[PDB]
DNA sequence: GTACCTACGGCTTATGAT
DNA sequence: GTACCTACGGCTTATGAT
DNA sequence: ATCATAAGCCGTAG
DNA sequence: ATCATAAGCCGTAG
């Protein structure tokens, strides 16, 4: 236990040393070769660890090296290594073994968790190198914002709107709101087709007051179906339908689309009209139609090209930005150089740790393993 | 810099792990019945170019390539998955034809990955037919540098033919195999009538099938399973009594064991039961299995009918084991308990979509080919003025521009359908005899050779043009009429059946 | 059928094993200093197309490919050989530039073969330069389906730069590394004078070199080794005493350890010696090594000069270790103890042969190219009669035959060396203005395009023809004159030196 | 020892059962799955085994399963498995482990070797399949003779010699003698260049009596050098030399060749003239010149082609024979099918075993391991 | 060259308690 | 996910015998 | 006090 | 005599 794997530091006084836990053979080598030799310690591990709840036996013990090295397992007497940190990969198995270790600590020694001694590391996730420009990126949203900032390197649009040269933070905020709306549309796509949701960007507005005239609804749906059949380059068609489900009118449009072999309708109701998603869509559509972005001229930074589609211009800008960049993604701690590992994870000036709390006494760890909570908790719909 | 974090972080991480596993690792799909590992392995074998009618290859190449480009999860799992498919006694229709020690029913493991040789089987190319013609979507790899097909454009409902068994965080699935001809007949019946009942389908498909034959007792189980999605079924081995014509003694012969049973463990457990005296009437135990069929001989104790012994064995021995049928798979990235009719409908829809997309692709390709060939023929018509125009032009680009600038005479011998012989993106200002060119057409003309100037190429081009016209007309008709599409699907299914039919192995004796 | 066999069969089998091992596994060659494993690995990396200026690749691909096509002896040995080359502290000039945990001097092993990434280094392409131009022979693989280069057409005497250490059944070898610039200077000196003495060569090459610096004491050992082939040499670490300007105490600093010594084992053994009281004057032990250089600190016991302690350590500690220089390698497939002059002569002969063969190959290639271009120009001269002859000819083969049958006019604008502009196998009946063709020439003419009919291609062809004439004349001259060959070799060696020179690491203090 | 690996047979009476020894995991699986279940037994092994002489210690024991299963280790009492066989791969490591096992048996139990109980197996080496025609080939010389027989499938040569249609066993024997002479020349090539050795095939004869006339020697060497410079298609030349090393004449020709950068002479002496190798060369040259094989016509079997070189005709025939054949080479027992393994190695009617003897009491096993015999015995020169 | 630990659900089989 | 056995020569270092 | 005997490590292989 | 509790194995993963 004490020999074999554990490699302590020079200092013997507790409350000043650091301890780590990683996957053994692959990561421990780089960790040892890159660590400090003053107040650092490493304890490799082997594979996975049995649960505390799913299999509970005070006789059940295979490794026990963790307890043997940390304390005598009771705990107030010996208190070596007042600070412990868990380094773990960024994959899903990393989070799995992380959860296992956390529930082990919680159900074995509540005091060491209460007194704020457990810590969580945050390894980087992306390495972007644009010639001289390097960058350490750790999060998906950070990567997204970085890509947006690179694509928006001070471009300047020239439409025929009120602004002779539309550019800057206004354009940045507009692109951000457009991306948020596109993400929302992609999320809601599971319900309805995408052609109508994309065409309502440029289609005119709509209001519950329009249920009076049948001709207004007819003209609206005719324009919609005509533009859809125009834009349809794949093997599909589009047809309209006018229905009256009321005492007098309550006019409700219905779209008839014919895919490969079967048609499908999509009625429109008061709830769909009042839905906040449709409201956001209409607000964005009005904002975009108030632009007159047809004859446009945006440059970034030595070339400009007029198009007829804002999203096509955005895609061209993204392509121009992503032409010549380089990205390395580290999918394991035993993959980077020791000096890089040092500088990015275990530098007392550059690292970004994370502390755990003891907020409440709850039954999350009980619903953990009964198979009933396991069957019911995945309600991510 | 240590920002305070709540303890609730445990829920977010574990939920992420479960949602990733359930979607990506264990549960197969209803459209092809293939785990992602099998998908990536087959795609790698196809990209490498290892067909069935070629020489074998070492396992190391395939394993290393799969680990390198598509599946970064070690080697042992991949190699075990490959070995599993090659075994005849583990799949009703094997996919990876191999050569070497692949283990056997005795529980012996296969040899190392540096001895065996593998290649695809004839049925494998039917799974991945028409892959390059843009029939499915492509998904990026782990680092975003390659493309992977999402679902295979299959021609066989693999999910009902082989089935699988996986265990996720919350769910678990299990599906028995079946016979091919019966599934094809059921698909034909459902194509004929959309509103067939469960009783009608059960008439065409009697029951499951196994790689090694056996005997099945209960009809209630399989009926409840096909109707709802859950049920139990019993498996009974085949055996009988034997008495010599003369004095001799009574003896039992076993020809075949149930599905997934270790023979050595069975023999050892029977020896132990006899030693413990828990069972009666058994004297000794021998073996005669050889390369002509498995054969186990049990010597009955003298003065024993032995049938009571056989019943006691059936009660206590592994010779009778149950089976937990439970149908769970992914329909749109979400687990749903699905019965037979749903699977068949999904298969039919997938096939329709694949056929339509392939037809569109081939139509566009033939369109572009004919568009180029038209201009090539028109250029072949007037040769001498083009010769002089090239000889005078100093610059090839200037020659191209001059060819574009002037109209052409379109001699009488040079001169189809009313339309549909020209691409979509082509503008109406070309081909209004009168005729104009394009930059692409001019480059094609400049890319001619001298061998195109004999009394053979003219007729060859005319024949190719007529054939392309006929083909594009047929494709437009098959896109127009859905009955033609249904007929095509029916013909393809009948051909597949006639190619890969076989006979039944197991047998169902109702109670 | 059991024929009686004598017991002498033991001798035939063992002798076969020894003769196979000694020739094929351990001992390197004098011509390139490469074991067959390194050879096959480098050849596979080159065939795969993994240069230095490209992205990295996973180790699994390379390992699997090597196991599959060329080296069927498992995986662990191959992967260990690959990891060995990447370590900086194990080779004076590394060959495989990698990325990942490759271990270090602490004895920690490298990571698994599913994490690391490798690619060739800039110096690697200098080993395998001019491989495709038929400079060496090809040998069949184990099953006779591929080809493997026998010896690499190197430009660097790797045997003296890196050396190796192997143990055969009867023999064993060991060679120290050296510095590059000194070896190049010695090669230049030997090219200047064929009968140089050993003293002269020893003047240009002082002594060995190591990846980590050290101190060498004895001159007799290396002299006897270079002159005969056997000898011993001592290696001494670098250390010194330290006293603070004020009271303080005496302290020892170690900057670098000898060649191939585990640091952890050293520290543990020193701790054990101090504990056993076998050594005196040592109080404690610490470490300060970091990413800026290795640094070991030893605290001297108070009231001790410490130099006697240092001498006792040098006597007992691993800080002073010997080394068994023994030069043995293969010369024509047979082990022979060879000194320095023999190695240099072999290197020079190999280089001469490679240069000559490359020159012959390039000469023949340019000859054939010019032969085709001549006929192409002659065809470009007369265009209109060929146009009519093709237009009348129904069959392309008949057109070719007609082109072959008739002579040609060879216009004045169409019209070099007295000879050597035509291939060897060409018969004197062609090209006797008067001119005749060949089937190959006629097919080349028929394989023309229309872009060759502008006012640019004529001048381009004339320029290419003049350049090819100049090149073939230069090649004939370099084949004729040996002084030109010697000058070329000298220039290439000077260029290699100027590209890849560096400074000394170790240091030799004579007694 | 007894469990784990050993898989005995049904019969328990010794002197009727068979035992085998192979490499464990790879080969043992196929061996078990293909063997018989009546009188067969298999004992796998792990890697290599320590020597008896190089490391001798009656306490030194790691596996010992061999002794534990065979006898009690003494031997006359228990005598189970009166027949033992050693199956081993065909590579060099196979022969190595074979030698180790044989010296173990010899230095442990001399009686079991004396009483003829050890046997050696002979696995096949090549599998040749020409469409329907299959063939099991076990030896290099057998493969060579098979290739020769395939190339000589009843061809019929038509030269302008005394035989209108030269063919048959005469041609077969001629080709065999030519191949033997070519092998001898390739072996002696280590001494002298190959151009002269190949040209003396067609060059005229020579005799010690020719040392009288200087003009005869001059004409001979001039013809030789001229034909060599003619046939030289690579970058080399050829020059002659006439020397007199005697009291009066003892004329001796000398050839001067100029390779890349350095010339090399090759004198001719009485010993070279009298050498049996040169004598065989001259006999074959006379036999070949007495053929008049210039205008030749040989067919095998639907095509014939006249050439000017007998060796070129032979190479064309070999190429025509080897166009469409298939050869599989088994480089390990764990590579073939179990039924093939049965039929080719362990069929009591088709196998071809091998028995060992105890001829003399010699010191081969002593010169085995002293490093001095090891240094001196490789005198294969 | 080779053996032994863990997760994940659903089926069984064995074993001692009430 | 991970540790421990063998061959092959030449160098040393440790240890008890004469 | 001086000599014979037993170990450990280096790199391709199993 | 009848019920609650502890195990072993199946296939991708660590
Ligand atoms: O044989 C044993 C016995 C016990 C044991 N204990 C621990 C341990 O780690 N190991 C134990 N072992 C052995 C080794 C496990 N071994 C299995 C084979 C594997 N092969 C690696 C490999 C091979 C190939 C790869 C990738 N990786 O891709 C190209 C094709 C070949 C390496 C690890």
């Amino acid at each position: 236990g004490l020999p074999g794997k554990l490699a302590d530091c020079q200092e013997r006084d507790p409350a000043l040393s650091e301890l780590y836990l990683v996957e053994g053979d692959s990561a421990g080598g780089s960790a040892k070769q890159g660590r400090n030799r003053k107040n650092q310690a490493i304890l490799p591990l082997k594979g996975k660890i049995l649960n505390v709840e799913k299999a509970r036996f005070d006789k059940m013990l295979s490794s026990q090296e963790v307890a043997t090295l940390i304390t005598a397992l009771y705990n107030p007497d010996k208190l070596r290594y007042h600070s412990i940190i868990i380094m773990t990969d960024a994959d899903v198995d990393g989070s799995h073994i992380r959860t296992l270790l956390l529930t082990f600590f919680y159900r074995q020694m509540p005091e060491i968790v209460e007194r704020g001694h457990v810590y969580i590391a945050q390894p980087p996730l992306y390495k972007v190198k644009k010639g001289k420009q390097e960058q350490y990126i750790k999060d998906d949203e950070a990567m997204d914002q970085y890509q947006i900032s690179i694509a928006l390197d001070g471009a300047t649009l020239h439409t025929n709107a009120s602004a002779p040269a539309l550019a800057g933070e206004a354009l940045e905020k507009l692109v951000s709101e457009y991306n948020a709306t596109q993400k929302m549309i992609n999320r809601m796509e599971r319900r309805y087709p995408k052609a109508m949701l994309k065409e309502l960007i440029y289609q005119p507005t709509l209001t519950e007051a329009d249920l009076s005239d049948e001709q207004t609804v007819t003209r609206w749906v005719n324009a919609l179906v005509s533009e859809l059949n125009d834009k349809e380059q794949h093997g599909s068609q589009w047809k309209f339908d006018v229905h009256t489900n009321a005492e007098q009118n309550l006019f409700e449009p219905i779209v008839r689309v014919r895919t490969h072999g079967v048609d499908t309708d999509y009625p429109l109701d008061h709830e769909f009209i009042t839905g906040g998603e449709y409201r956001r869509i209409c607000t964005l559509g009005e904002k975009l139609r108030g632009l007159l972005e047809e004859d446009a001229f945006i440059e970034r930074g030595e070339r400009r090209q007029p198009v007829a589609s804002f999203e096509q211009a955005l895609d061209w800008l993204v392509k121009e930005s992503r032409r010549g960049l380089s990205i390395q993604r580290y999918k394991g701690l035993g993959e980077m150089n020791p000096e890089q590992l040092w500088e990015t994870t275990m530098d007392p000036e550059s690292r970004r740790m994370l502390r755990v709390t003891v907020k409440d006494a709850i039954a999350a760890d009980q619903l953990f393993t009964t198979l009933m909570g396991d069957a019911v908790e995945p309600r991510r719909a | 810099i240590t920002p305070v974090n709540i303890e609730e972080e445990l829920k977010s991480s574990y939920l992420d792990y479960a949602m990733s596993v359930i979607v990506g690792r264990a549960l197969p799909d209803v459209r092809d019945g293939l785990k992602p590992v099998h998908r990536r392995v087959l795609y790698a074998m196809n990209v490498l170019g290892n067909d069935w009618n070629k020489a074998y290859k070492k396992s190391a190449r395939v394993v290393g390539d799969v680990i390198g480009k598509y599946h970064p999860h070690g080697d042992s799992a991949v190699y075990d998955t490959i070995v599993r498919m090659a075994q005849p006694f583990s799949l009703r229709y094997m996919l990876v034809d191999g050569q070497g020690n692949f283990g056997s029913i005795d529980g012996d493991s296969a040899a190392a990955m540096r001895y065996t040789e593998i290649r695809l089987a004839k049925i494998a190319h039917e799974l991945m037919a028409d892959l390059e013609k843009e029939t499915v979507d492509f998904v990026d790899n782990y680092d975003g540098t390659e493309k992977i097909p999402d679902v295979m454009p299959t021609k066989i409902p693999n999910l009902l033919v082989n089935g699988s068994s996986g265990i996720a965080v919350g769910m678990a699935t299990n599906i028995p195999p079946h016979n091919l001809t019966e599934v094809i007949n059921g698909c034909l019946a459902y194509i004929d009538d959309e509103d067939i009942s469960i009783e009608g389908l059960m008439e065409h498909i009697p029951g499951p099938d196994f790689p090694t034959a056996a005997i099945i007792n209960g009809r209630r189980g399989i009926e409840e399973a096909y109707r709802t999605g859950r049920g139990k079924v019993y498996i009974r081995a085949r055996a009988e009594v034997e008495v010599d014509a003369k004095t001799g003694r009574e003896t039992i012969i076993v020809h075949e064991i149930p599905y997934q049973v270790n023979k050595a463990r069975l023999i050892e457990k029977i020896a132990e039961l006899v030693k413990e005296k828990r069972v009666e009437g058994i004297s000794a135990l021998r073996d005669e299995s050889d390369k002509d069929g498995m054969r186990i001989v049990i010597e009955v104790k003298r003065d024993a009918v032995g049938e009571v012994v056989l019943n006691n064995l059936y009660s206590q021995t592994q010779l009778q084991v149950s089976f937990g049928i439970n149908m769970v798979a992914l329909h749109h990235g979400q687990p749903k308990i699905m019965n037979l009719k749903d699977i068949i409908a999904a298969f039919v829809r997938h096939r329709r979509e694949v056929v339509t997309r392939r037809t569109i692709f081939e139509l566009r390709k033939a369109r572009d080919r004919a568009h180029i060939l038209e201009a090539l023929a028109v250029a072949l018509a007037n040769i001498d003025p083009i010769i002089e125009l090239i000889r005078h032009a100093p610059t090839p680009a200037e020659a191209k521009t001059a060819l574009v600038a002037n109209p052409w005479q379109l001699g009488n011998v040079a001169a189809a359908g009313d339309d549909a012989a020209r691409p979509e993106w082509l503008e109406p200002e070309f081909g209004v005899g009168l005729y104009y060119l394009t930059e692409q057409q001019a480059q094609a003309i400049l890319d001619l050779r001298l061998q195109k100037l004999t009394g053979l190429e003219h007729e060859k081009l005319l024949d190719e043009y007529k054939e392309l016209l006929d083909q594009i007309a047929e494709l437009l008709r098959i896109l127009g009429s859905a009955d033609r599409l249904m007929e095509v699907i029916r013909e393809e299914l009948e051909l597949v059946r006639e190619q890969f039919g076989d006979k039944r192995r197991t047998e169902i004796t109702a109670n």
